[PDB]
């Protein structure tokens, strides 16, 4: 999730 | 120009565009680079990126 989060900006 | 041979001139302009890509993409997972501008008001924890 935090992946996602900081990837999908 | 002329005492360094252009092999190192391209060498080092290759190295410095990979480290500040590495640095940049380090900044995506960096914990800390986020940084809530104006953190006078840490009322909003607006998560917003640097780097």
């Amino acid at each position: 999730s935090a992946m996602v989060e900081e990837l999908r900006m | 120009l002329n005492p360094l041979s252009p092999d190192i001139w391209m060498y080092v302009l290759l190295a410095c565009l990979g480290v500040s890509c590495v640095l940049f993409v380090i900044a995506r997972f960096s914990p800390y680079e986020w940084y809530n501008p104006h953190p006078c008001n840490p009322d909003s924890d607006v998560v917003e990126n640097n780097f």
